[PDB]
């Protein structure tokens, strides 16, 4: 940056929406372990064969693969080799999760949690 | 708010964040420059062949009027700005000196309507549809959902208008330009419709005459609008670059010996909610 | 635009350096006309034959184009159309402005602006 | 410094910039449980037989 | 945190400080052009070398 | 040679003042400097490489 704007303007410094992560008043409860693939904030993760985090992939195989049981929430981003620190316990928004494709529903998205100590459940 | 039986642990209302945006203000700079040929010709206080005031004093007396017409071109200006943004949500700042930007302060495209008043078949209950249709998309568009009871017709609009149909608003009884319509009830129900219509003429930047409300529309307007009027620094040595409503500068060269005079400002009129008014086009 | 970063990291937020157009103390003045292409800041300009500001161009022709004779320094940027505040005088230095291909020693640079209130020199 | 000529105006000098740096710090959780299971056992210091 | 005003004073003091060390710098290189060649060639583009 | 100091003879001499339109302002500093070894042979400079 080398001259200052004289000329009248407009510009937009930003537009800022909470993420309010949870839905509930339960106890909230963490791991962390290895991940195996690359893994966004509040991303909805499974673990993988080899027991590693994996972002939760239903339907995947003609027997399902473990990374078709959700079975956490990333509470932080990481890279494959990274420790990704995840939410297993607590009650969880709706929309702020990372769902993905085919999944896209509130019934198919509590289903997914249903016995666990995770549940998902709308802001009001 | 929500309804749980006392059993259950409560419900969790989500919340909503905001827009943020950010101006400059524009730069104003009109000055004279003095010579000797504005200072010794008689100017009409003058007492007219007797001599009762020597140079100094006419000197002092034009001096005065021209900070005087400064202020009142600043204030001019002040007004222009208030009304582009007011109608259109934007204004083109412009001059010789000055390229053109187009400061928007971002009223939705949606408040921006046209419709013909001219074509055959138009009632009095299609033009005050118009209207009321206006407001309805203010309503929705609103940071504060605020109801529109100022409408301000340009004088083409009201002659459209009127020839297809057939207390603080005192502070505008003497006022030129400004002709308060009083009120209609119609069919708005959301609220009693104040009519204004406004005909001021304001010389442009080439000093050719034009209309400061668009003659040929309908703006709406509420309160809620909380326009702020914005100055910002002064870019002069003089009053240490603070920021000021307009700063009156004088300095003089030494042979021959001319005043020059400048008033400066950084003006301008921000509506704090860009949609708590809308702007219809009523002719062709 | 919602979240806030918890993770530690770091950030280069930026530089700035000066620029100086002013190389002299000659008396300062500028005078404003239509643009008929777009100019940039600092930019140095000639008038066109229909005398719209034009970002100035030797070698324009046989006969030389009147683009081909500078005539200001751009205050500020213009799209065509739009009015362009320049100087027409001062001491000007020659690095901070924009100039033509071809135009490069300030051998050169001052050529531009010998019969001119314009003088265009180096800093120190 | 630039010699000029007393008669000239003198020569006109540029100057230097600025660079930045920002940094977000590091976060640390430890803790522990402390059991029953960790109190009651005896501390070196407790006599043998009745501690 | 600084108005435009502190912003001209702060420069205006760092160009000053600049000033009186840029002459002081000359008579530190004249010193050392006489002590070493006994003779300093004073020059600039506005100054012929003598 | 300045009508600041007058004329006065000085180490060096910092002389302001502004333009009024642009506010442009000016910061100049005046010096006559020159430094003289009163007996230009009680030096000697050796060159040792080439």
């Amino acid at each position: 940056t080398s001259l200052p704007n004289y000329l009248a303007g407009n510009g937009d410094l930003g537009s800022w929406e909470p993420t309010q992560i949870f839905a509930g008043e339960a106890d909230i409860v963490t791991e962390g372990g290895a991940a195996g693939a690359d893994i966004e904030i509040y991303q909805v993760i499974a673990k993988n064969a080899a027991g590693a985090m994996v972002p939760h992939d239903p339907t995947a195989t003609e027997v399902p693969a473990p990374q078709s049981v959700a079975i956490g929430i990333a509470a932080q981003p990481a890279k494959s080799g990274q420790n990704v620190p995840y939410y297993i316990g607590g009650v969880f928004n709706h929309a702020a999760l990372g769902w993905h494709a085919s999944l896209d529903t509130l019934a198919k998205r509590q289903a997914v949690f249903d016995r666990t100590n995770i549940h998902i459940g709308n802001l009001y | 708010a929500p309804f749980v039986a006392p059993n259950v642990q409560g419900r969790v209302i989500k919340e909503s964040g905001y827009n943020t945006k950010t101006f400059k203000p524009a730069y104003v700079k009109p000055k004279h420059v003095i010579d000797p040929n504005m200072i010794i010709p008689r100017q009409p206080g003058e007492a007219l062949g007797t001599g009762t005031l020597s140079i100094a004093q006419r000197r002092d007396r034009v001096i005065a009027y021209l900070l005087m017409k400064h202020r009142a071109m600043h204030e001019n200006t002040w007004e222009w700005m208030a009304a582009q943004a007011a109608q259109y949500g934007y204004v083109d700042v412009q001059g010789q000196d000055y390229p053109l930007v187009r400061v928007d302060f971002g009223r939705d495209a949606a408040l921006t309507m046209t419709t013909d008043w001219t074509a055959a078949g138009v009632t009095l209950m299609d033009m005050i549809a118009d209207l009321r249709d206006g407001q309805r998309l203010v309503s929705d568009k609103s940071m504060s959902g605020t109801v529109i009871r100022d409408y301000i017709f340009g004088g083409d609009a009201w002659d459209q208008f009127v020839k297809v149909g057939g207390n603080v608003t005192r502070l505008w009884d003497d006022v030129e330009g400004v002709q308060y319509m009083g009120e209609l009830v119609g069919a708005n129900g959301a609220g009693r419709m104040r009519i204004w219509v406004n005909t001021q003429k304001y010389r442009d930047q080439n000093d050719q005459e034009q209309f400061l409300m668009k003659q040929k529309a309908v703006m709406g307007i509420s309160s809620a609008i909380e326009g702020v009027r914005c100055f910002g620094a002064i870019l002069d040595k003089g009053a240490g670059y603070q920021a000021l409503d307009y700063f009156p500068k004088m300095w003089d060269q030494e042979d021959p010996s001319v005043e020059y005079l400048m008033s400066q400002g950084a003006p301008l009129m921000v509506p704090a909610d860009p949609n708590a008014s809308f702007l219809l086009t009523v002719m062709s």
